[PDB]
């Protein structure tokens, strides 16, 4: 039940998931999620908040 | 140094629904208000009418 995950995420849009990014520096901000029914799956389909 | 090296080794969520029950609704709202005044009115109704007595015994 409790797990020291370490997982790579990729880049899912559309408008920069391929782009060739020419020479500079870019501010590249993105949020995540903290919820468990979000990102989590369960085979009953549980509530995980509860 | 060897042996067991060949594979490898918070504050607050802030959760609200709980364990209680499901909920449901309805639209067919508000007499209610009504009769606090029906109360109310037919109280004054019941004094006025003592005093109907009282005012006839008097005579």
């Amino acid at each position: 039940r409790y797990v020291p995950f370490h997982i790579q995420v990729p880049q899912k849009f559309f408008a920069i998931k391929n782009l060739l990014l020419l020479p500079g520096s870019y501010t590249y901000e993105w949020n995540f999620r903290k919820d468990v029914n979000m990102i989590l799956q369960s085979s009953l389909g549980n509530d995980l908040r509860v | 140094a060897a042996a067991a090296m060949t594979a490898t080794r918070m504050p607050s969520s802030g959760s609200s629904p709980s364990v209680p029950s499901s909920i449901i609704a309805e639209e067919k709202l508000l007499a209610l208000l009504a009769e606090l005044e029906a109360l109310s009115r037919q109280l004054a109704a019941l004094t006025q009418q003592v005093s109907e007595l009282r005012e006839q015994q008097q005579q």
